[PDB]
């Protein structure tokens, strides 16, 4: 059937999912990262989005709003809204996978409600495309690809240039900071390109 | 993050071997997510970050695919010019232009809610503004409006079937990352991924410019200018986010550079080494590469000609013929919190004292202080992610290549002293130093070892666990996260693909509310740390012959 989903997990508990369309699929694997990981998810929710300061209080204010003046909300929402029906069902999928088994646990917190709920004192909220593309964003995105220090580069070239001159603070400052180093080991030898 | 793939040429009893070790700090639950797809046209297995929908390490049976940070330059600053009068608007070919902007409500759990403005700019969110100059930085990603599909190419990748699909997806893959391949006939790839922009002639990456116009970027370069190999000569492929390729240009960040000292030559010594390497050789370089002194190599050669004309009675002398005796792999000793040898104590001290007489006496304060690192800083938990070798460590390399190194030297960094006068006064530094903590037989040194620490807050510094959840490792290894092999027609099976990876402390982060833990909670802790691993399943008779649970759904949608 197209209804059903088989979810068969290994030695080491390694889940593995079968299912016969997209949003079932990705259905699969949203419930079992429910199952496995959810007060980990949660808290990987609240930080990509600046959420924290809400169930941590006053410590995580600064934290919450440098999350918040990094990105544009409204930019992410008009790319999911571009996507195509077979594009979004993985994002769907995922999100209503993860509800199916937020139900549950909410439904009978005095044995399924991660520990750390308790301990933290909030409970777990449903998730939409947006929270799981937000997962991705904050820490693939803004973790490994959205690092500069120009700003800095140039308020160390304004100092190289007070104590060396113009001409020699620029110099000093290729020699600190240069843009390429031919001799720097590369991973595509030299006879390739 | 390193990676190192042997194809066809290199591969001993196998077509291809993929070895991963993604490097992003140590936690508790672990950082990545084992997950299995089978159905609507995906057969995959691996483990993936946050458990993202597209699964970053793994193999679909046919192909096999890892990643490495990249580190291109893909962030420019642009200077908007704000007017006193008129606010809220910004300068732009010649018009006054207005700004985007949101309100923003923090609410704080026992404390008073907080709201302010974000404000956004053609050129990206505001950084920061100056008044007084009436400036404001504008952050501008060439990958701004591309999260989305980056997400989606990570996912249909799983899918490819050869180099030419496989290509298709890494064309829309927009972040600064290193995309790796390798197949069943032994055919092996790279790929240097992301969006670059197109700039203006004349505009420096490493510093702001005017965004008032003429500054703007032309657009974004095309994919067939995207540094790429296939089944390069050599019959490998490393990297320990080392350049990609000659004259590429690094991320502007003033701590990170690609120079001559770089920590992928350990690498490569090992690849080299053998003519061909089995797939126990191949993992067997986590462990060395693991346990490397990554600066004997580097200055072992400058310190030996220094001391060459020195007597044996010269301490200065001896620390240095410790270091020629040492093959800079660091092991326990018994006691599980010492190092067998000193040579990074030594190391550490004489770069330090090196660094402070050299590169930080040439930088006005206090910039001096981006210099000033060694590279062996770290804590009681030891570090927080790879070791490597410090900006100031690749600065004085090239310094002391003198005539060899292709960066000039607009400042003598050795202030007209002989190199050897400068060596010599840091070895004296060190010996001064270490002799007094330790004693002076040198032989009876017990200098203390790092640790791992698996951290109950995640990289942002924010809890994804109780405190008490927080996991000791008595050996901090410079390794991945996680690290995951695939091994593509093995010789030794019926099977055309074999796979294992070790996910730490285990899959299932769940502690039930009375406090009982899950079953997998930490049953791959003790792997981790004795360089162990575990088979990945791709079949369902594999699946079928190991599984220990079955669950079955019928949902409509
Ligand atoms: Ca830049």
């Amino acid at each position: 059937s197209s209804s059903e989903i088989k979810i068969v997990r290994d030695e080491y508990g390694m889940p593995h999912i079968y299912a016969n369309d997209t949003w079932h699929l990705f259905y699969g694997y949203g419930y079992v990262v429910a199952q496995d990981r959810l007060f980990q998810m949660e808290m990987a929710r609240r930080s990509t989005q600046g959420t924290v300061a809400e169930v941590l209080g006053k410590d995580f204010v600064k934290f919450d709003k440098d999350i918040r003046r990094n990105y544009w909300p409204d930019a992410i929402r008009a790319q999911i809204a571009a996507l195509s029906p077979e594009d979004m069902s993985i994002l769907q999928g995922y999100a209503d996978g993860m509800n199916a088994w937020i139900d549950k646990v909410n439904t009978n917190p005095e044995t399924l409600l991660p520990k750390q709920f308790n301990t933290f004192g909030f409970t777990p909220k449903r998730w939409e495309p947006f929270d799981v593309a937000m997962i991705f964003v904050g820490t693939m995105a803004n973790r490994f690809s959205d690092s500069t220090s120009e700003i800095d580069n140039l308020a160390l070239l304004t100092a190289l240039k007070d104590k060396y001159g113009v001409s020699q603070g620029m110099a000093v400052f290729n020699q600190l900071k240069w843009l390429v180093n031919p001799s720097a080991p590369t991973t595509i030898a030299v006879q390739e390109s | 993050s390193n990676m190192w793939v042997i194809g066809k040429s290199k591969a001993q009893d196998a077509k291809a071997i993929m070895v991963n070790g993604p490097q992003f700090g140590w936690y508790a639950p672990a950082y990545t997510y084992g997950i299995g797809l089978h159905g609507a046209g995906y057969d995959v297995t691996g483990n993936t970050p946050f458990a993202y929908p597209g699964l970053v390490f793994g193999h679909n049976g046919v192909i096999s695919w890892g990643s490495t940070a990249g580190f291109g330059d893909d962030v420019d600053i642009f200077a908007e010019r704000l007017s006193a009068e008129k606010p809220g608007y910004y300068l732009h070919n010649g018009k006054w232009v207005k700004m985007l902007s949101r309100e923003e409500t923090i609410t704080v759990k026992n404390g008073q809610a907080e709201t302010f403005t974000v404000w956004r700019t053609v050129h990206g969110n505001i950084l920061q503004t100056d008044q007084t100059t009436q400036t404001a930085y504008a952050k501008s990603r060439a990958w701004d409006g591309k999260e989305v599909a980056s997400l989606l190419a990570w996912t249909h990748q799983m899918k490819a079937k050869n180099w030419q699909e496989w290509t298709q997806q890494a064309a829309k893959q927009a972040l600064t990352i290193n995309w790796y391949y390798a197949d069943v006939n032994g055919n092996i790839g790279y790929v240097h991924t992301g969006a670059y922009p197109d700039r203006q002639s004349g505009h420096d990456p490493r510093l702001p410019v005017p965004g008032t116009g003429k500054w703007d970027w032309k657009g974004l370069l095309p994919f067939e200018m995207n540094p790429k190999v296939y089944n390069p000569q050599s019959g490998y492929i490393a990297n320990w986010n080392n350049s990609p390729q000659k004259d590429y240009p690094a991320s502007d960040l003033f701590a990170f550079l690609w120079g001559g000292a770089d920590r992928v030559t350990e690498i490569d010594r090992l690849l080299e080494q053998k003519p061909r390497l089995t797939a126990d050789q191949a993992w067997d370089v986590i462990r060395q590469t693991s346990r490397q002194d990554l600066n004997l190599r580097l200055f072992l050669p400058t310190l030996q000609a220094a001391t060459s004309g020195l007597t044996q009675s010269d301490p200065r002398r001896q620390l240095v013929e410790t270091l020629t005796r040492w093959d800079g792999i660091n092991l326990l000793n018994d006691d599980g919190k010492t190092w067998q040898q000193p040579g990074s104590a030594i190391l550490n001290v004489w770069l330090t004292s090196m660094l402070k007489r050299t590169v930080v006496a040439a930088v006005p304060m206090p910039f001096d202080k981006w210099y000033s690192a060694s590279g062996y800083e770290t804590t009681q938990d030891g570090p927080t992610g790879s070791l490597n070798i410090s900006v100031g460590a690749k600065i004085l390399y090239e310094a002391v290549q003198g005539d060899k190194s292709p960066i000039p030297q607009a400042v003598d960094l050795f202030a007209g002293k002989p190199q050897q006068e400068v060596v010599l006064a840091a070895l004296e530094d060190t010996w001064e130093t270490l002799s007094k903590r330790y004693g002076n037989n040198v032989s009876n040194w017990k200098t203390p070892a790092m640790a791992l620490t698996f951290r109950a807050n995640n990289f942002f510094g924010v809890p994804q666990a109780a405190a008490e959840e927080t996991r000791h490792q008595a050996e901090y290894q410079n390794r991945g996260t996680e690290n995951d092999m695939i091994v593509f027609s093995p010789t030794t099976s019926d099977r055309p693909v074999l796979a294992w990876d070790v996910v730490a402390p285990g899959q299932s982060g769940f502690i039930a509310p009375d406090g009982t833990v899950d079953k997998h909670y930490e049953d791959q802790l003790k792997m981790y740390e004795n360089f162990g691993r575990k088979s990945l399943w791709l079949t369902k008779q594999d699946v079928e012959a190991h599984k220990e649970s079955q669950e079955v759904l019928h949902v409509q949608r």
